[PDB]
């Protein structure tokens, strides 16, 4: 695990290799 | 007919294709559509899968990393309108970071209303050049294009042979085309608005981009401003109203919509079916209407909002009372005022501060139009209720003719302002009424204006002599009330065919006033006969840290020679 | 003088940031 | 937000675990 | 014998010559000398108008605005010697808005020992150029002559033939001389401190500048060091005592000094009559005496000294303890530094502030030699114990090896400073443990050090590629926290025959770092073969308004071609 | 009476006509 | 001092008068 | 660039103000 600060397709690639499977839904209100 | 499928309000889609069947048949989507973050698709994902219902979008559109896809003539082959009530940066279109997306093929796409479309990261993309987006869009200087398989000069964005028009722009024809199929369609000189059909005759004039047949509200395609049941009309007939802008929809319907939030519960003004009244409105309990009554806040989330652009600005669309505070922060490249004007604030009152910080292009404040007061009842740190640094073309603040100024608490703090001088912002101290506050160095002394010599004293030229190859001027000797501070006199001349807008000069000796024999010249020799030029000059003298003394300029004159 | 270029530079930054800003909290409901 | 949280600071993989389900 | 006359100590004189009769027997006037303000003079008052006698000057001599006076040959025809205790702006010779003052004519001035000399607004004065100042004084650099006849060139400062030595200086030979018939005086490269006489041989060592005999004690003119009964002596022999660096006195004379403000009562210390005893001694009832005992507080008045010249700067020589505050404010333009040293801050405490305004050429702090504690129980308005502004080469404050400092309260103030960086501004901080007070804008964040790059972090090349056309460096990739903040490399070049000290290149891909293959380079081509180069590169980045990451440069590096 | 602020040799030759006769003299102690 | 009262301010002809003895 | 000569005007008129605060307060004693 890195210990740095993240930016830009870094940041895009750091977060799928943490989620993975579903990771993220868009029901704020449904 | 004109719209066979539904609407289906705007929801997104995320990781995979399986909820894109949701959003099969509907034909207008109201609000917004996203398509994003799916890294484990495949070409062969998308050639089983096309949506021709969709025609028109309400709000905006956006593509974000989604892998495979190379084309969208297959997914939104008859994409035809967007509005653009909700932005996006002001934009509506977002083409964005798509690994493989090569061409997109948007040929039935003919309008787009109000936004812009940005394209960045699509290492893939060409076609480009042959994309004509004055016919689409009004601004075609708000639309930024970078990072792309075109930006490497490689593609052949050719079409066989005539067809796509090669219309000059700039240097010569552009060929225009979506593919090296599908042409750019233009319509004549005249159909402008409303659209034309296959051959070029105009349509309905109540018709947009596309009609079915030539003059026919009951055979558009799309509608220029409201929909009504297979006829584009100009406006809702009663019992009808208004609604987003695109229909006409009878009292039940939005009658209705109020009864389900017990999330934006439904008013009536206007013959419109609005969400909320503004001030001094009442709902009723009959009919939802904004009637008048005596004596709108928009308490924000934590007394604080950055505001960057319209789609930070449509939040407070049509406020009084701000409970909260302002931060105006535009990194922006483009001029946002008139759009930023005409959603912003028809208010008097800030409760906290405001902050203006770092903004480029806010070369004005006079988008806030009604604004009076600010009560400051939570300060900016350091005992501040207001703000400025780093505008580089900020030069009026208002004119204090007719527009006011009450300021409760706080000061003032002035830096970087390098086209702001110092006047108005004395000025802005005397409307204010709270001189009696600002320490030293609330106001930058030395990067204020430092751009253009603005202030107050004015030089003007007593004699003039003039020759072929001789200019000499005289004019008045100004001595600030320290003589020594004056180093010197700056000239500056050029020739100007037209009206439409370098030496020094040592001061000569003051000694007295009686007769100040100390009219000072220059002597010009580089002069050519018969030649219209262009003189101003500038005193140049000693900084002091106090109020300086403000120093001179002179009028930007006209002298022909001989 | 060409100072508009620096800041067009930050101008892509902000961009950049704002995606990702929309990207971030759909998911923490809890 | 994210960059209050992956640029300002540092991350964890869970801090990032809410950003997973 | 060799001072023939008398002491009488500086009186100056105004309005009219009545008055300078009181100094006519004297040999040597201890103290100053001050001719200034007769408008009502004729050119005939000075015809019946001379002083041989005098020959030396302790401290300075000034004159200022007399009318009718257009020599000093007569006035003054053997004064030889200007000590300078008490200076005047780093200055002892004043010769200043004269009118009809044309020649000076002094040559029996040959040694000027501390200080300088200042000529201005003297539109009469010539034979300007005629005068070596090297052979008079040392630092002929501290020297400004403007405003005066020779400044419009026109004065045939001549003399008939050979005599006046015709010496090259700058472009050829100098004929040196005072008058059309007075020469300058040169001895030779070996009589040069104690001086010579006529036919050139050297005086004795106890001498200075003239001599009546050569090789005499006895027959001097001016003594080097001090003076005792026709002898000029090395020092004093008990029981004699130094007195204002020119003398010895007996203990009676010293003795009865003192018994007379019953205005400088006297002690001795060192065999040397002296005003004061410095910290940690005592008065003597019996000989005055500085003691040593157990346990100097300079008290100022209003709490408050401006200081910027040597002037100044002898008030608070020897002080320990300041009792108020001072403002240091030195427009100048030469270093006074050391002199500024030789007389200042032998102390630990100030009571009050610190202020450091406006000030040029101070490089540096370390003249402050022991300086440890500020008090600050008055503080600067806007609640500092500290400031500074406007300071155009100050770079080092302190090395933090081995000074230390300590604050008690107020805070720290910082604008424009464009050669200070940070990083010794923090370190201040953390020496000073008073870092929990600073705010925002206490520290110029955008002008302090902004003239070299500075702080940390350095740039290392990996790879050298050469050849007689090719220079390709490779270094490795620095990326900061924020890696979109690189903006691109700052590369600066130049040939280098000495080794005693402009491209751009765009940053590559980042992406990953297991094997980031973005060494960046550069190629040249405008090489000259075996020729030695000096390069070296600099990150240039993105601002940002918080501790910004600060950036990196290389060495400077030394590429010989084929 | 000039109604203006003085500097230089201005100021010089306002105080000489202000003070004309003897006008100033040097004893601040003695 | 001297640019104090005839520079920062603008002298009297009584304030001068101190400057007559 | 070329400020020190802005800042030696200034020096010059400082060394004009020295002398004539020495020429101004040797009088007023009452
Ligand atoms: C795309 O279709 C529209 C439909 O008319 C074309 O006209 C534009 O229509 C909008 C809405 O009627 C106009 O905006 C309006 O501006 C006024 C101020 O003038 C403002 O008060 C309203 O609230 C509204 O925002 C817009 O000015 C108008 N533009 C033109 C040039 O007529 C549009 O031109 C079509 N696009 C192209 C490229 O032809
Ligand atoms: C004019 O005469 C003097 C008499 O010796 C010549 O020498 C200068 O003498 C002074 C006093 O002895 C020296 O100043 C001293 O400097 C030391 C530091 O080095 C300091 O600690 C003392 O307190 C004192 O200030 C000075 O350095 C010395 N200069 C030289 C070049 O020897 C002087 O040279 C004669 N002028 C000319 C132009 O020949
Ligand atoms: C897209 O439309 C088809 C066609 O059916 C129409 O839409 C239905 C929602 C309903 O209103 C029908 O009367 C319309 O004719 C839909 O396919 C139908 O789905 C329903 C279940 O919802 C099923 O009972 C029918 O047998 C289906 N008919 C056919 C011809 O397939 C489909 O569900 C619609 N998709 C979406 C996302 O709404
Ligand atoms: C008042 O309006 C409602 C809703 O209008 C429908 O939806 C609109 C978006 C538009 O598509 C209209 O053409 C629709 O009629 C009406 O309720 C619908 O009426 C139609 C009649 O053809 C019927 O087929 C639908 O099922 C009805 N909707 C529901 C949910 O039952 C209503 O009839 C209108 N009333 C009047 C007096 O005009
Ligand atoms: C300058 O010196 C002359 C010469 O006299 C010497 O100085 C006197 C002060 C005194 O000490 C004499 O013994 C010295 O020989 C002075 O002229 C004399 O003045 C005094 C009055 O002070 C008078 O009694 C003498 O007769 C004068 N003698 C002569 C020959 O003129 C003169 O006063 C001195 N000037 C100053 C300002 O001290
Ligand atoms: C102690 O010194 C005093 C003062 O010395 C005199 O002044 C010096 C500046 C220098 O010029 C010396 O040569 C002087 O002697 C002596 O008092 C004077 O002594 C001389 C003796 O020749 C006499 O002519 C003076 O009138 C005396 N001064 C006064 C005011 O009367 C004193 O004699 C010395 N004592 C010893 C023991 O040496
Ligand atoms: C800014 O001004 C306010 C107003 O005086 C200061 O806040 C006060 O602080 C004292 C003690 O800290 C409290 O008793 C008052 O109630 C505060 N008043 C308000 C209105 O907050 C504050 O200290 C000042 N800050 C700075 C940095 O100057
Ligand atoms: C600077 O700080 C001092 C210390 O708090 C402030 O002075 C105090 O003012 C209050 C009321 O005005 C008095 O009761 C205290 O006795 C004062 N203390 C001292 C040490 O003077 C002062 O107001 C501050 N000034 C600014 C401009 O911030
Ligand atoms: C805001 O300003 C309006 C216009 O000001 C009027 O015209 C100027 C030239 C002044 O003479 C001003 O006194 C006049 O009133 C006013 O109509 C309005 O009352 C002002 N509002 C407040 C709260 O001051
Ligand atoms: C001032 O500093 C003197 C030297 O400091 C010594 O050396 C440095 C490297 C540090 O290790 C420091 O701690 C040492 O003391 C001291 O001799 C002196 O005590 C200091 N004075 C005060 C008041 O701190
Ligand atoms: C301008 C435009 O695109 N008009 C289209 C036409 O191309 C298409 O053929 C027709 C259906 O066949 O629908 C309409
Ligand atoms: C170097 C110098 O000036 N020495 C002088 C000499 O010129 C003069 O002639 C003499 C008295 O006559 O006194 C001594
Ligand atoms: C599609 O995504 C949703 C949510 O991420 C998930 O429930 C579903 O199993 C996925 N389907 C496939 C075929 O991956
Ligand atoms: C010379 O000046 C003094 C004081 O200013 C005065 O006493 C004396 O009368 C003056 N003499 C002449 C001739 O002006």
């Amino acid at each position: 695990f890195v210990n740095q600060h993240l930016c830009g397709s870094h940041l895009v690639e750091a977060l799928y290799l943490v989620c993975g499977e579903r990771g993220f839904f868009y029901t704020p209100k449904a | 007919h004109l719209y066979p499928g539904e609407v289906c309000p705007g929801m997104d889609i995320r990781n995979n294709l399986t909820r894109l069947h949701e959003l099969e048949n509907c034909s207008v989507i109201e609000g917004h559509l996203q398509i994003l973050l799916m890294f484990k698709t495949r070409p062969e994902d998308f050639r089983d899968l096309s949506f021709p219902k969709l025609i028109m979008i309400t709000d905006y559109l956006l593509l974000f990393r989604v892998y495979g896809l190379e084309s969208l003539k297959d997914l939104f082959p008859n994409l035809t309108v967007i509005r653009g009530s909700r932005l996006f940066f002001n934009y509506a279109l977002v083409i964005f970071e798509m690994v493989h997306l090569k061409e997109l093929g948007l040929y039935n796409l003919m309008n787009i209303t109000r936004g812009s479309v940005r394209i960045e990261k699509n290492n893939e993309l060409c076609y480009l050049a042959t994309i004509d987006w004055s016919r689409i869009l009004d601004s075609v200087e708000d639309n930024h294009i970078v990072l792309n398989k075109d930006d490497n000069e490689e593609c052949g964005d050719i079409c066989p042979g005539t067809n796509c028009p090669a219309t000059v722009i700039n240097g010569q024809f552009v060929e225009r085309c979506w593919t090296h199929s599908h042409c750019q369609k233009v319509c004549p000189t005249i159909c402008k608005s409303h659209g034309c059909t296959a051959e070029g005759l105009c349509c309905h004039s109540e018709c947009l981009g596309n009609c079915s047949q030539p003059d026919d509200p009951t055979k558009c395609v799309a509608c220029r401003n409201f929909y009504l049941d297979g006829r584009c009309v100009e406006t809702c007939p009663p019992p009808y109203y208004h609604f987003q802008d695109w229909r006409c929809v009878n009292f039940s319907f939005c009658q209705d919509l109020h009864h389900k939030c017990k999330c934006h519960q439904y008013v009536i003004h206007n013959n419109k079916c609005i969400p909320e009244c503004p001030s001094g409105y009442t709902m009723n309990s009959s009919n939802l209407l904004c009637t008048p009554c005596l004596g709108k806040v928009c308490h924000l989330l934590e007394g604080e909002k950055t505001i960057d652009s319209v789609t930070s600005a449509q939040e407070l669309r049509g406020c009084t009372v701000i409970n909260g505070s302002l931060i105006i922060n535009i990194r922006g490249g483009n001029n946002l005022a008139a759009e930023l004007e005409a959603n912003l604030g028809l208010i008097e009152e800030i409760s906290g501060y405001l902050k203006i910080r770092r903004s480029y292009a806010l070369v004005s404040l006079s988008f806030f139009r009604k604004l009076r007061l600010i009560r400051g009842e939570t300060l900016e740190i350091g005992n501040y209720s207001f703000y400025a640094l780093d505008n580089q073309n900020l030069r009026q603040l208002w004119d204090w003719s007719k527009h006011n100024l009450t300021i409760t608490q706080g000061k003032l703090f002035f830096h970087y302002n390098p086209k702001l001088c110092l006047s108005e912002i004395h000025k802005m101290e005397e409307v204010s009424g709270t001189k009696g506050r600002q320490e030293r160095n609330d106001i930058a002394l030395k990067t204020n204006g430092d751009q253009a010599s603005c202030e107050n004293e004015l030089l003007k030229f007593s004699y003039i002599r003039t020759s072929f190859d001789k200019i000499l001027l005289r004019w008045e000797p100004y001595w600030p009330p320290d003589f020594r501070d004056l180093l010197g006199f700056m000239l500056f001349y050029k020739e100007a065919p037209y009206q439409n807008v370098v030496v020094d000069i040592d001061p000569p000796l003051r000694s007295n006033d009686p007769k100040s024999q100390n009219h000072p010249g220059w002597l010009m020799r580089g002069l050519k006969p018969w030649t219209q030029y262009a003189i101003f000059v500038k005193t140049l003298v000693t900084f002091s840290d106090e109020r300086r003394t403000y120093g001179a300029k002179s009028d930007i004159i006209y002298v022909q020679t001989d | 003088q060409i100072l508009k270029e620096l800041e067009e530079s930050s101008f892509r930054k902000t961009f950049e940031d704002y995606l990702h800003n929309v990207v971030f909290v759909p998911r923490p409901s809890r | 937000g994210i960059v209050e949280q992956c640029c300002t600071s540092i991350c964890s993989l869970y801090q990032l675990e809410n950003y997973c389900n």
